[PDB]
RNA sequence: CCCCAUGUGGACCCGCCCCUUGGGGUGUGUCCAAAGGGCUUUGCCCGCUUCCGGAUGGGCCCGCGUCCCAUCAGCUAGUUGGUGGGGUAAUGGCCCACCAAGGCGACGACGGGUAGCCGGUCUGAGAGGAUGGCCGGCCACAGGGGCACUGAGACACGGGCCCCACUCCUACGGGAGGCAGCAGUUAGGAAUCUUCCGCAAUGGGCGCAAGCCUGACGGAGCGACGCCGCUUGGAGGAAGAAGCCCUUCGGGGUGUAAACUCCUGAACCCGGGACGAAACCCCCGACGAGGGGACUGACGGUACCGGGGUAAUAGCGCCGGCCAACUCCGUGCCAGCAGCCGCGGUAAUACGGAGGGCGCGAGCGUUACCCGGAUUCACUGGGCGUAAAGGGCGUGUAGGCGGCCUGGGGCGUCCCAUG
RNA sequence: GCCUACGGGCAGGCGCCGAGGGUAGGGCCCGUGACUGGGGCGAAGUCGUAACAAGGUAGCUGUACCGGAAGGUGCGGCUGGAU
C-alpha cells in the first residue's frame, strides 16, 4: 500500500503544486491524552485543478521535486476555508512571539 | 551465490554446527537466509544430525551450492537419494 | 499540573552533579604535592589535620586528606588520590591512597590494614 | 573454601543442635549438653532482644550451617527456588536436600554431613553406576546412589551401615543395605523434613 | 461550566451517601441511566426511577446503606464505599480486553463503555471486548 | 583487442491493442553476439554468446519513532516550485540553463551542546531511568581535505591522482610512507594480554583436480578481570593441658579447638589414552543414486580411564546507631576516626593495640559510575492560606475542554483473521 | 606532432566546477591573564545594638534621599502589630 493521507490545501502560490495540511491524532506515548499533531505535504497538481480550501486525498508517489513526493489523489470535499484560516492565523501570530520588538 | 553450509554455535571445545542457507559472503556465523537442521560432530546424543529434507531439496533446486562437509551431511540424510528401477 | 500541561511542558528530569570532578570520571588520579601542611578542623572539633595540596594529571590543583597515624609526604611526593570527603575539613573532597607511589603504608598498623597499605606482619 | 574450623560452637551460636559433628553430637558431649550458651567471652551475659534483622539473619544461618554450604551456593539456590513454580519456602529445602553430599548422609553412608562431602569428593560414591565427586551434583528422582565397588570395605562404610540395622531411612528414599545402594524416590515434601528452621524467616531475610 | 456530566453523576452519588441521603436526583441522560442500570444490578443502589423536576428529565437515585452500628458513631457501613471516575475528558482511557482491570480482588466493579454496551469488567471480559474505562466502584 | 556475417532473441525511434507514472503485447526501419582449453578423442568434461524466469545481494523513496538548551526566534536564494536539458542502473535541484516567488518555524524552524543506532543489557513491583565493548544486524570512517579510474559491484583500510600536516632517504632537481588487520613498540593513563601454535576443524578466494592462500577462524599463553565448580581434610578426643585474654581471684573465655588415636588420599608418581575426521580424492557403478578404498589433529601425550599415593594455602572487612558482633589497655579536643548523626578535653562498647565476636571466604575491602531506595519531576504517583509555590488585575489569539434527544459516517476506540 | 581503413582516435591546448591559499571585513567558541566586585565562609576578639518582649521609636515592605556600613527619615501599603 502506497500511503494515502487526507488534508487541506493551504497554498496555490507554487507552480504545479499544492501544500496539503494533514492532521493525525494519537495517544500521547506517556500521558495518554489524544494529541493532534500535523504535517505539511507538497503535492503534484499537474492541472492546477485543486484550489485552496479543498480537502484532498494525497498518495505516495515517485519523487517529483526535492520536497514533492506525493501526488494529489482525488477531491474529498471542496470549499472549507475555516481550516485554512486556522493555518493562517496560527502563522500570523508567529510574527508576534519574537524579541526584536512589538507595537501598540 | 547462495550456499548451504555450517555455522558454528558451540562453545570452546564444544563445536555445535547449524546447517543454513546464506549468501556466500556473510560472516561464518552471520544473518542466514534459512536454517535447515543441526549437526553435532561429536555425537553427544542419539540425534546428532537432522536435516528437513524437502526444504534443502528446494534450495538445491534453485542452486544453492553446498560446501563439501555439508553435501556429505545432506547426503547422509538422503537429500539426494532416488528410488527403485 | 493538568495533563495538557504535561503534554505541553513535560517533566524535568534531575541532573546529578559530580562531587568528584577532579578525577575526570576515573576512580583515582596521580599528582605531585605542592603544600603538605596541617590544617585546623571545623565546627565543634579540635585538632591539627594532615593535608596535602596536589597537582593532578587532570590539571586541577586540589587538596587531599592524608589518612593514618603519621606519614611521610613532601614537596614533590608522587601520590595517588581517591574519592572520599572529610566533613571537618571543608574544600577537601579527596583522600590520599596509602602504599602507592610515594605514600608509605602506616608503620605499625595492625588492624584495618588494607585501608592503609600495610602488609601482613609475620610472627604476630 | 567450604567451612573448616571449630563446629560444636555454631551448635552454640544458634542455640540449637545442628548435628554438624556426628557420633558425639548424639552423646553427652555436644557442648549444648554442657554449655548451651554461645561462644566467646560474653556468652554468659544476658542477651539483648534481637532486632528483626537479627532473627531473620540467624534463622538463615542456622539453616545454612546445618547443610554445609557457602553463602554463594546457598543464595544461588534460594534464587533458583524463587524462579520455581512452587512454594519457594518448601521448594528450597527440596533443592537443598537434593545435594549429593546430603543425599549420601541422609542415606546413612556417612556419619555426618561433613564426613559425607569427603566420601563424595574422594570418589567413594556411585551415581547410576558411574563416579561422582561434586558434593553439589543434584540428585533427581530415579537416581541410584551407591558406594563404589572399590570403597566397599572401609571401616566407616561398614560401621555405618551396621547402624542402619536399627535406623530406618527417610520416606522419599530407599536403602539397599546389603547391596550398599540407595535410591532417590521423590523430593521430600516439607512435612518429611523436620528441621528446626522457620523457612519463612529465611525468605523474609532475602526480600530485604 | 459543566464539562463532565458522568463525573457529576458519580460525585452526586458520592456526596449524597456521605450524608446518608435516602435518595438524590440527577439530570437525566440515556448514558447515565445505563451506568445506573448497572449499579442497580450489582446492588450498590436500591435502584433509580425516572422523574421530572420542573418539567426537566431527571433520575432519582435511591441509595443503599449498611445497618446501624453500635459504638459511639452509628452511621452505617457505606455500600458504595468508593466511587471514582477514570476516563475523563482531557484524558481518555481506552482499554483492550487483556488490559481490563480487576477492582479489589474481584470485590469491586469497573464500568466499561464498549461497542457492545455499558458492561461491568466481568460482563465485558466475557463478551471478549474492551472499550472506555469509565469508573471504578466498591 | 578489432571489422564482416547468421540473429533464436534483444535494444531504439514511429504507429496500433490491452494496461495505467517508464507495465505487457504487436507491426515496418534500424542496430547488437561469441573463445577457446583438457582427456579415459566420431564425444564427454571445463569455459564462450544473446535472451526469458528463479535465487541471492544492493540503490532510491515515503509514513511513524529517534537526547539536552528558548539566557538560540526567526531561518532560507539552488533557497521553494516549473519547463527543458545533462548525469545515473534508476527517481530527484543531484547538476545546468531559462521562468515564477516561493520553502520552513513556537506541533520549536535556525543556532549551540552532546551522541554512532538497534536485537539487547543493568536496575526497577511495575511504569520508568541508565546503557549499547564482547555476540548479531545497519551505518560511518581507514593520517586531514578533494577527486575520479577499473569494474556486476568502490568513489576502494594493506588500489590510483592532487593539496596539507607529520616522519624518513637525498647528490637539495626530488622521492618514500600510512597497524582504527594479528602480535608487538611507544606516549598518554588509575588501568587493559603473547612479536605464541595450527590451517586438523568450520568458513572464504582461485583451480578439473592434487593443491595454493587465509593473524577470518580453531587453539594455547599472560591477568582472581567476571561467573561457576574444587581444595587446604573426615571420625573419635577433657567438666575442658599450655600459652594469650577477662576476672568480683571463687572462676570465666578461646575450645573438641589443639595434642593424641584411627580413617580418607588434593598434590604427585607409573601405565593406558580420546572424541572432535570424513569428505574433497580414487575405484566399481553412468559422470546420477548407491556401494568399496585410502590420506588427514593445532589442541595434545592434553581430557578421560586404570594402578599407586602425601594431611596437605587463609585471608579481608567489620563489632556507637542505621547494622550481625564487647571487653581490657594505652591515649587525654592530642594522636586520630568519620558515608550521616557524631566520637576523643582521664573510667572512650566510636582513636590505637590486644583478647573475643560477626560477616564473607581465594577472596575481601576501597574508590568511580548506572539503577534502586527518591510518590524527591509524582503516566502509574506530588503539590501551591501560613512550609518552596496563584501571574498585580483584566481583555482576549493559538490551543485544550464542553449540555439533552434522533439518525448517518466509522477517524479515534474495541473485536476477529492474516503478514 | 602520432595512428588511420580517411569515418575517426590519441597526445596536447583552452574553459566551468573545485579542494586549498591570498587580501579586507564582520560574527562565534576555548587557553592564559595585568587590575578588580562582592560573596560564602572560618578561630574569638574591636565599635555599635537594627531585629526577637510593645526589643525599649510596633514590625515588614516598594520607592526615594542621607549614610562606607548598620540603619534614619519622607510617601504610601500590609498585620505576619502588643494592652
Ligand atoms: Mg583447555
Ligand atoms: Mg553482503
Ligand atoms: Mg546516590
Ligand atoms: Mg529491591
Ligand atoms: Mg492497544
Ligand atoms: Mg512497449
Ligand atoms: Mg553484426
Ligand atoms: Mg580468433
Ligand atoms: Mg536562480
Ligand atoms: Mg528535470
Ligand atoms: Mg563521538
Ligand atoms: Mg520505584
Ligand atoms: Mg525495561
Ligand atoms: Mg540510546
Ligand atoms: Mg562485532
Ligand atoms: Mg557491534
Ligand atoms: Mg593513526
Ligand atoms: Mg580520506
Ligand atoms: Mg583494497
Ligand atoms: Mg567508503
Ligand atoms: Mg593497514
Ligand atoms: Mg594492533
Ligand atoms: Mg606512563
Ligand atoms: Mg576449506
Ligand atoms: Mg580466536
Ligand atoms: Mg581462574
Ligand atoms: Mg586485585
Ligand atoms: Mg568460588
Ligand atoms: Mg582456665
Ligand atoms: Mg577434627
Ligand atoms: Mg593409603
Ligand atoms: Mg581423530
Ligand atoms: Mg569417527
Ligand atoms: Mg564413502
Ligand atoms: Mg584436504
Ligand atoms: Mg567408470
Ligand atoms: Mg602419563
Ligand atoms: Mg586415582
Ligand atoms: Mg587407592
Ligand atoms: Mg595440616
Ligand atoms: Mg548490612
Ligand atoms: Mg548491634
Ligand atoms: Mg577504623
Ligand atoms: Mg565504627
Ligand atoms: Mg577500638
Ligand atoms: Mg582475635
Ligand atoms: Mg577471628
Ligand atoms: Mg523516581
Ligand atoms: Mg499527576
Ligand atoms: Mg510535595
Ligand atoms: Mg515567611
Ligand atoms: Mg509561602
Ligand atoms: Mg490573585
Ligand atoms: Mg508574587
Ligand atoms: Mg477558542
Ligand atoms: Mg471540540
Ligand atoms: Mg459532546
Ligand atoms: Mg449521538
Ligand atoms: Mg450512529
Ligand atoms: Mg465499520
Ligand atoms: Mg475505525
Ligand atoms: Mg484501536
Ligand atoms: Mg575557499
Ligand atoms: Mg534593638
Ligand atoms: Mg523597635
Ligand atoms: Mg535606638
Ligand atoms: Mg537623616
Ligand atoms: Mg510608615
Ligand atoms: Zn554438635
Amino acid at each position: 500500500p502506497k500511503k494515502v493521507l487526507t488534508g487541506v490545501v493551504v497554498s496555490d502560490k507554487m507552480q504545479k503544486t499544492v501544500t496539503v495540511l494533514v492532521e493525525r491524532q494519537f495517544p500521547h506515548p506517556l500521558y495518554g491524552k489524544v494529541i493532534k499533531r500535523s504535517k505539511k505535504y507538497l503535492a503534484h497538481d499537474p492541472e492546477e485543478k485543486y484550489k485552496l480550501g479543498d480537502v484532498v486525498e494525497i498518495i505516495e508517489s515517485r519523487p517529483i521535486s526535492k520536497r514533492k513526493r506525493f501526488r494529489v489523489l482525488r477531491l474529498v470535499e471542496s470549499g472549507r476555508m475555516d481550516l485554512v484560516e486556522k493555518y493562517l492565523i496560527r502563522r500570523q501570530n508567529y510574527e508576534s512571539l519574537s524579541k526584536r520588538g512589538g507595537k501598540a | 551465490m547462495v550456499k548451504i553450509r555450517l555455522a558454528r554455535f558451540g562453545s570452546k571445545h564444544n563445536p555445535h554446527y547449524r546447517i543454513v542457507v546464506t549468501d556466500a559472503r556473510r560472516k561464518r556465523d552471520g544473518k542466514y537466509i534459512e536454517k535447515i537442521g543441526y549437526y553435532d560432530p561429536r555425537k553427544t546424543t542419539p540425534d546428532w544430525l537432522k536435516v528437513d529434507v524437502e526444504r534443502a531439496r528446494y534450495w538445491l533446486s534453485v542452486g544453492a551450492q553446498p560446501t563439501d562437509t555439508a553435501r556429505r551431511l545432506l547426503r547422509q540424510a538422503g537429500v539426494f537419494r532416488q528410488e527403485a528401477r | 499540573p493538568t495533563i495538557n500541561q504535561l503534554v505541553r511542558k513535560g517533566r524535568e528530569k534531575v541532573r546529578k552533579k559530580s562531587k568528584v570532578p577532579a578525577l575526570k570520571g576515573a576512580p583515582f588520579r596521580r599528582g605531585v604535592c605542592t603544600v603538605v601542611r596541617t590544617v585546623t578542623p571545623k565546627k565543634p572539633n579540635s585538632a591539627l589535620r594532615k593535608v596535602a595540596k596536589v597537582r593532578l594529571t587532570s590539571g586541577y590543583e586540589v587538596t587531599a586528606y592524608i589518612p593514618g597515624e603519621g606519614h611521610n609526604l613532601q614537596e614533590h611526593s608522587v601520590v595517588l588520590i581517591r574519592g572520599g570527603r572529610v566533613k571537618d575539613l571543608p574544600g577537601v573532597r579527596y583522600h590520599i591512597v596509602r602504599g602507592v607511589y610515594d605514600a608509605a603504608g602506616v608503620k605499625d598498623r595492625k588492624k584495618s590494614r588494607s585501608k592503609y597499605g600495610t602488609k601482613k606482619p609475620k610472627e604476630a | 573454601g567450604r567451612y573448616i574450623g571449630p563446629v560444636c560452637r555454631l551448635c552454640r551460636r544458634e542455640g540449637v543442635k545442628l548435628y554438624l559433628k556426628g557420633e558425639r553430637c548424639y552423646s553427652p558431649k555436644c557442648a549444648m549438653e554442657r554449655r548451651p550458651y554461645p561462644p566467646g567471652q560474653h556468652g554468659q551475659k544476658r542477651a539483648r532482644r534481637p532486632s528483626d534483622y537479627a532473627v531473620r539473619l540467624r534463622e538463615k544461618q542456622k539453616l545454612r550451617r546445618i547443610y554445609g554450604i557457602s553463602e554463594r551456593q546457598f543464595r544461588n539456590l534460594f534464587e533458583e527456588a524463587s524462579k520455581k513454580k512452587g512454594v519457594t519456602g518448601s521448594v528450597f529445602l527440596g533443592l537443598l536436600e537434593s545435594r549429593l553430599d546430603n543425599v549420601v548422609y541422609r542415606l546413612g553412608f556417612a556419619v555426618s554431613r561433613r564426613q559425607a562431602r569427603q566420601l563424595v569428593r574422594h570418589g567413594h560414591i556411585t551415581v547410576n553406576g558411574r563416579r561422582v565427586d561434586l558434593p553439589s551434583y543434584r540428585v533427581r528422582p530415579g537416581d541410584e546412589i551407591a558406594v563404589a565397588e572399590k570403597s566397599r570395605n572401609l571401616e566407616l562404610i561398614r560401621q555405618n551401615l551396621e547402624a542402619m540395622k536399627g535406623r530406618k531411612v527417610g520416606p522419599w528414599l530407599s536403602l539397599d543395605v546389603e547391596g550398599m545402594k540407595g535410591k532417590f524416590l521423590r523430593l521430600p515434601d516439607r512435612e518429611d523434613l523436620a528441621l528446626p528452621v522457620n523457612e519463612q524467616l529465611v525468605i523474609e531475610f532475602y526480600s530485604r | 461550566m459543566l464539562t463532565d456530566p458522568i463525573a457529576d453523576m458519580l460525585t452526586r452519588i458520592r456526596n449524597a451517601t456521605r450524608v446518608y441521603k435516602e435518595s438524590t436526583d440527577v439530570p437525566a441522560s440515556r448514558f447515565k441511566e445505563e451506568i445506573l442500570r448497572i449499579l442497580a444490578r450489582e446492588g450498590f443502589i436500591k435502584g433509580y426511577e425516572r422523574v421530572d423536576v420542573d418539567g426537566k428529565p431527571y433520575l432519582r437515585v435511591y441509595l443503599k446503606y449498611g445497618p446501624r452500628r453500635q459504638g459511639p458513631d452509628p452511621r452505617p457501613e457505606q455500600v458504595i464505599h468508593h466511587i471514582r471516575r477514570i476516563s475523563k475528558p482531557g484524558r481518555r482511557v481506552y482499554v483492550g480486553v487483556k488490559e481490563i482491570p480487576r477492582v479489589r480482588r474481584g470485590l469491586g466493579i469497573a464500568i466499561l463503555s464498549t461497542s457492545k454496551g455499558v458492561l461491568t469488567d466481568r460482563e465485558a471480559r466475557k463478551l471478549g471486548v474492551g472499550g472506555e474505562l469509565i469508573c471504578e466502584v466498591w
